[PDB]
DNA sequence: CACAGTGATGCAAA
DNA sequence: CACAGTGATACAGCC
DNA sequence: TTTGCATCACTGTGCGCCGCAGGCCAGATCCAGG
DNA sequence: CCTGGATCTGGCCTG
DNA sequence: CCTGGATCTGGCCTG
DNA sequence: GGCTGTATCACTGTGCGGCGCAGGCCAGATCCAGG
């Protein structure tokens, strides 16, 4: 005899179905006589309690622009969007839940851990203090999310998720602030919550707002308020803290109302240009923001001082768009890792070339270093060609053995010397952008990285600079200029990347196969709900019994 | 009545449902175009060129005092002559109701070059509330003019407004605006004659009177067949408004007007229920008092447009419609839209 | 408590890996305090008598060029083929089971069906008669098979599989041959059993025969030879028969020695051109097989009569090359859909524009037809507008419901009159190649196949001029001219198609990826005996334990 | 030795590993397709042509009287002056070894397009074994003319090959073959001087001696760096074939040979060992009784040839050796291999 | 006439 | 310094 | 109350291929006027 | 001033 | 005989 | 002695986009050179 809420861990945890479980329960109960499962509905009106939706909760003051009823669950992503023939077209499909009831919900799952933490941090247990909740979240839009036959709209053939990830619970105790929760896995699948899944190509900027302000609405409505729930019996209070670092540089240049990446302004942290970038290199500090961005907005729209194009664009350093989306000006850890792999590729295939010596080349020259390069990293690094860079490749592909193999195909010696000087330089830099406490586990190499910086920046411009002269890319602008004011600022990189929420884009093509309806009417909403009972740490619990 | 298919440029993608285009010196410009406006063209102004069935979309720069103006996705647009556009309200690419005044004219003309003025302009008073789908029109009375504003479509008040329905939106009051374009001030008028309000509506402009015609209700959700004609007297003291219910209206929503003749004018396109379109084109000639909407013979559509559900488009100012229909089912590239010309 | 088998079973059949198994009997073991499922050991120890190489078997006579041990298992699917530097270099990662004991393994876990079905005949359980075994057999190659990191071999991104479906087992009792088993669901993943896996292009016609020629050499040994297997303590006596048709029509015409698709000998059963397809259209006999195959390249190679290439060409009728695997001229239904869905597609989109008024066109206005064809059944039929035309927008296609949607958008009742008079031919022709009994379940449907197929061919000659004057589709001439000389020869067509190999084929991507090591020199060997043990009847049968 | 490289046109995928190139009237002709001959070309014979830098492979024709060969993927090639060819052995496409003899001869010439003769020869008596690897010569004693054969490499026989041992492969024995073109007849000889077995190896013919150098065993698994003359004297009675260890082989397996100039041939390409390449070349200079073995300079290997691990090719016949190398990887498209052109003075 | 899911709901049976 | 698998094998602990 | 099973409109396996899309910016490229 | 073949090129069959 | 801009076109940044 | 548990091995996928294309065959323009 199991419980239901056991069952329900091992259906959802070992990426059972209803209709597998089904017979599984249906051949142990037939064979063993006894029932030791539970039926369907036990587990049906098990996951009830896990969903969002469900506890009462009272915020104060009262959230400006939302309804303070508590049982909202999954409802409708376009939020009441008015689909008549007159107006502007729909073809989009989405739901989400409401965000305080997200909040909630996992505030409510994550209730024992919260307890643990107050009691291994040589705290009290009936502590009703303000605790800080930080969370992380994230927005990704995917491609060949094929759609499917029958009744409804013209769907596009993309999807873009939305998500959050509670990070760190602190509660004020004295002075200090003493951390009760600290996730250990952050860039897991486990615990990026889902919040809302749409149909639309991210790119789309009208659907895109039209579905998102409303979860911007309340995330606003909300940065300013208590939540008061009660934990175990007790009322406790909660603030929240919402810091979204979960994007890649495209959208952030969509949202932030920036250019596009291949402008003459590149840093969506500061105000340089690419020109400036290549000759300064390592000596830039963190400028821009939210507010500053929605006021050289309204500069460029108003256009108080009279100018021309071009003065208000300089004025205005490049928005020339309203932002929508308040977004943390920081590094995504993962596409770094692998521009800076591509950006070592091409040098790779650069100086086996001798471009350095012959500055021009035909473009069978280019493909035949190519293929160079490739049939001898098959044949050292057992790499196989790939012609979109992925993590994997990166994190192979960044080796001084790498190194070894490609200056087996250099003929000369300070070439070599050259390229072992630059990959040691980055195998030097890179655990800092990459761990999760980067003052405890690599000190020194977190000490050592303006030094590490400026030597990385005087070799790519002395000997590179048949390819760095006059230009450079962003992530290496990223990487070189603003990573130990953002460790300073933050702590970590890395561990505020957007690496859960593509391992949960990896999560939600499984789930669209082998979890859901397959109606065009019914696919979100499944989808929405099956992810977010997986990620629920209460029935995590259950399947580390046996370690405990 | 010709139609006639034509071919777009390398920039298909800006052209959106929601489009206006005006008319300067007889050439014809695009505004309103779909997203944020690019490094290509910063201000999002463009030449509109059709000639040999060829559309080329070129771009169009401001003067330096002109003010850099998002692209409303639903605004009000109407001529003033010195010749120049008044457009209000539409929709910002973040979905948000705009409530300014930009005034478009010709800064300097060269050679098949236009540099346009942009001029925001501050209204005080009874001002309306942001909204989308309505009309404006300018009057003459006794050697004045004046703005006269009929509602359209908003959103819930601050204090109304729910995140779960944030995109729901109301239709506006059927109070009648009067806009002064010299000094910036707004009053409204409250006429008994109009209780519903209307939405996507056809607005002609005689001398002193605006024939409002057609429009869609969202409370009782009915395209009514509806007449109004307001008549505005503009004193040395206060203006004397004052609305009549006429006979003959017809049930129209989202139409296109232009003005083929001097007192005649042509409403083409439309919906005349929800699932179902209209194919049908009305005539409409004015006169010192009296008007009268006759039958025109259909134009020859094409199986793609009588089988399309949507359109969309607006006038040329020749005499020519320039209207849209979706394409081969969106995908990746390969033309979304399939533009047409059509001449009266 | 629960058996290992029990266990193995509802791994195996709940698509449940090693390590999701694990978990869940970890946690079950240590919230419950009892033992209910087993550990993994325990179904690895009972795993191995479900997979070949465990029973005794004795063949006689004695198998030629075939070894006499029983204990063998996976085994390298290169068969010893030379990879030194000198030679032909080798490019695939290939494993495969033995003929001959994947047979005996397959026979020996449906032993209780065999003993049932001899059971409800009214015969003896006792008998040792000569059981006669037709299988089907198929192969097929895959694409966007994708290669892994690792060391080994430059391997393609494609795979071809090897199968085999145990179809009906017949004992020989009096004068007639009463049958025992019969597959109830012949186009299934269940029963479709792999044989041989392999990373390679079905195009690489050296590597494929490379590969293929051991499995030709077994199989033709056991075509003439009989096996002894003690079935319930009691020796029993089978014979085989062999029947490849789960093959595509590329595949028949690359492996047979035939020209390509796109030849002017159109037919793979009979030797007519596409020029008297297009003019007769239904008069044709099933003329061509292996024999006559090799005979004719014997001819073409040796040129006994002198003469020019293209004399020879038509005296041979395009046999160019030697055939190495013997199939039989049989027809896949799966395709044969798909194609004529496809030509139905082109019909509607030329009938549209009206090509049969005007026969010049730019290429623009195609686009224009099909865009409004894509849009109209979209809106009307709610079928999304696909690239590559598949099973079910074929059967959602061929309706009248499409054709009276179609009929909206063409001026003419003409039209209106031969589509819908072509679309209710095709759909009374159409039960006689999908049914796995035509004798059965519509014997009206199919004793007036030629009297529709002449209508057919009629109705294509006259109100489709424009299209069908001088050449005519593969599938069309296949569909018209030879079924029901198959139906006479078989009973079925739809029972052999290829579905169940295309069902295998979603089976195999889910098992690479799911429940199998990632290496290079390690994914097959799993993915062969996963696929293996998710086919056997005798863990099939636990999870209906409701009866 | 200047090393170039050739573009292909449009059929790149037809040369394989183990074509041969055949030579008429100072003509280049292509054998050895990979795949069955399609319609495009049903003989498989192709134009071996070379200009500027750019190959193109035009079909040819055959006679009526033809015989419509398999395409042979590792045969028996040797001149035999009307001048023709003269092939034994080899793989077709299905993987079975053949034990014809297929005579080559051109059978009318145009304005630039030739029409071959292609028949198939009986062999009667004591013939050898289907096999693949080894090497035929014609040789010349007192105005008559006589094929050495020698052996390769050969499947397991009938009572002896497992299905589960189907594609392995062993050495041939090593009996010298006496092959009459004039009658069809074949004789084997048992020599005590030759005790291994011996594959893809060069043999150069003088007269009336066959200089068998290099080569590669199955059973120890070495290239040995042996040297074997194979002396055939003719006269009226029965043939007398002596053979004779001599010093100064080199260990050669899978070599180019061509023949620059008279009494003069040059040893290309091959391995020494597994993973180890030969990058060196062997000027071979033939004399009436001795023969000698020397150092050539090294040509100017480009950065792709250097770090290839296999490369395959032949012989032109005008001192100019056609090799290639395995396409950089390859996608599926784009070229599967890279070709280059070798001259030698 | 492919076939084994995909999950919520509704109603009959226990 | 992503992280939760993927399955066979080998060896330690224990009953 | 708790179990069990039907019902609903859909899914995938049915083929290929290479760099692309999107946007920005500086250098050729060219056409007609200061 | 033909004209008799080489040779691209696009359309059509199966996947 | 310039030459001063319009305007394609290809390369480079992020996915 | 036998049954159970856990570490180890080198790898996987989610990290981007598009359109018809690959292969082969055959007939129809298309063009270049010999009387
Ligand atoms: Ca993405
Ligand atoms: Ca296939
Ligand atoms: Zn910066
Ligand atoms: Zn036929």
């Amino acid at each position: 005899g199991l419980q239901p809420a056991v069952c329900l861990a091992i259906r959802v945890n070992t990426f059972l179905s209803c209709s597998q479980y089904h017979k599984m329960y249906r051949t142990v109960k037939a064979i063993t006589g006894r029932q030791i499962f539970q039926p369907l509905h036990a587990l049906r009106n098990a996951e009830k309690v896990l969903l969002p939706g469900y506890h009462p909760f009272e915020w104060q003051p009262p959230l400006k622009n939302v309804s303070s009823r508590t049982d909202v669950g999954i409802i409708d992503g376009l939020s009441g969007l008015a689909s008549s023939v007159d107006e502007y077209p729909v073809d989009t499909i989405a739901k989400r839940f409401r965000y305080d009831s997200a909040l909630v919900s996992a505030l409510m799952d994550m209730e024992e851990d919260i307890l643990e933490g107050m009691r291994s941090q040589d705290l009290d247990d009936y502590l009703n203090g303000p605790f800080t909740v930080v969370v992380k979240e994230s927005c990704d839009g995917m491609g060949d999310v094929s759609e499917k036959h029958g009744s409804g709209p013209a769907v596009p053939e993309k999807a873009v998720r939305f998500s959050f990830t509670v990070m760190r619970i602190t509660i004020e105790h004295g002075s200090q602030n003493v951390k009760v929760f600290e996730e250990p896995k952050p860039n897991s699948e486990l615990c990026c919550k889902p919040l809302c899944l749409m149909l639309a190509d991210e790119s789309d900027h009208e659907t895109l707002t039209a579905i998102l302000s409303p979860l911007i609405a309340e995330r606003e409505a909300m940065k300013s308020s208590e939540l008061t729930l009660e934990m175990g019996g007790i009322p406790r209070t909660f603030k929240f803290i919402f810091r979204g670092t979960g994007y890649d540089e495209k959208l952030v240049r969509e949202v932030e109302g920036l250019e596009a990446s291949g402008s003459v302004y590149i840093c969506t942290l500061c105000d340089t240009t690419r020109l400036e970038a290549s000759q300064n290199l390592v000596f830039h500090s963190i400028t821009r923001s939210h507010a500053e961005n929605l006021q050289r907005y309204e500069v460029w729209r108003s256009n108080p001082y009279h100018e021309s194009v071009e003065e208000l664009r300089d004025r205005v350093k490049g928005v020339s768009a309203k932002p929508f989306i308040e977004t943390v000006p920081s590094i995504d850890a993962l596409h770094c890792d692998i521009g800076n792999a591509a950006e070592f590729y091409k040098i790779f295939q650069l100086e086996i070339g001798e471009v350095y010596k012959h500055p021009n080349a035909s473009k069978e020259e280019r493909k035949r270093w190519q293929a160079t390069l490739d049939k001898h990293l098959r044949k050292r690094m057992n790499l196989k060609p790939i012609m979109r860079m992925n993590g994997n490749f990166a994190r192979k592909l960044m080796t001084q053995e790498t190194v070894d193999a490609v200056c087996e195909l250099i003929p000369s010696e300070e070439r070599h010397e050259a390229l072992r000087e630059l990959m040691d330089l980055y195998l030097k830099m890179k655990p800092v952008w990459r761990s999760s406490c980067p003052a405890k586990e690599c000190p020194e190499s977190l000490c050592q990285y303006s030094f590490n910086s400026q030597r990385f920046a005087e070799l790519l411009s002395t000997k590179f600079k048949y390819r760095y002269e006059g230009k450079i890319t962003n992530y290496f602008h990223k990487t070189l200029a603003h990573v130990p004011e953002i460790i300073e600022r933050d702590g970590s990189i890395g561990a505020w990347a957007s690496e859960g929420n593509q391992s949960g884009n990896k999560l939600f093509r499984r789930f669209r196969k082998m979890n859901a309806r397959q109606s065009k009417c019914y696919e979100m909403e499944d989808v929405l709900k099956h992810h977010w009972l997986y990620t629920s740490k209460y029935l995590q619990k259950f399947m580390n019994a046996h370690n405990a | 009545m010709s139609l006639q298919m034509v071919t777009v440029g390398h920039n298909i993608a800006l052209i959106q449902p929601g489009f206006s285009l005006m008319n300067f010196d007889g050439q014809v410009f695009f505004f309103g175009q779909k997203g944020w406006p690019k490094r290509s063209c910063p201000t999002g102004v463009f030449h509109f060129d059709i000639k040999q069935n060829h559309l080329k979309l070129k771009p169009a720069i401001f003067s330096k005092d002109s003010c850099y103006l998002p692209p409303l996705r639903y605004p009000a647009t109407c001529s003033y002559k010195k010749h120049q556009y008044i457009i209000h309200g539409g929709k910002t690419p973040n979905n948000e109701l705009s409530d300014k005044i930009y005034i478009m004219s010709v800064a300097c003309k060269n050679n098949k070059k236009v540099t346009f003025r942009c001029t925001e302009k501050d209204l005080v008073g009874d001002v309306p509330e942001p909204r989308y789908g309505h009309s404006i029109d300018v009057v003459y009375s006794r050697g004045k003019s004046m703005g006269v504003l009929f509602g359209g479509r908003s959103y819930m008040p601050s204090t109304q407004r729910t995140t779960e329905k944030w995109n729901s939106v109301a239709d506006c009051l059927p109070h009648v605006f009067l806009i002064d374009f010299e000094f910036g001030c707004a009053t409204s008028y409250i006429l008994p004659e109009l209780q519903d309000g209307l939405s996507f509506h056809v607005s002609i402009a005689r001398n002193d009177t605006v024939y409002i015609l057609g429009g869609h209700s969202l409370a009782s959700n009915i395209r009514p067949a509806n007449l109004y004609r307001i008549r505005v007297d503009l004193p040395l003291g206060t203006p004397a408004v004052n609305c009549t219910v006429l006979p003959g209206g017809i049930s129209v929503s989202s139409a296109i007007l232009t003005q083929t003749n001097n007192d005649e004018f042509v409403i083409v396109g439309g919906y005349q229920l929800e699932n179902q379109k209209r194919m049908v084109c009305s005539l409409v000639s004015l006169g010192d008092n009296t008007i009268e909407i006759s039958e025109m013979e259909t134009p020859d559509w094409t199986s793609d447009i009588k089988h399309s559900k949507i359109w969309f488009g607006s006038n040329m100012g020749n005499g020519t419609i320039f209207l849209g229909i979706p394409g081969d089912n969106k995908q990746a590239m390969s033309e979304a839209f399939y533009f047409y010309t059509l001449r009266c």
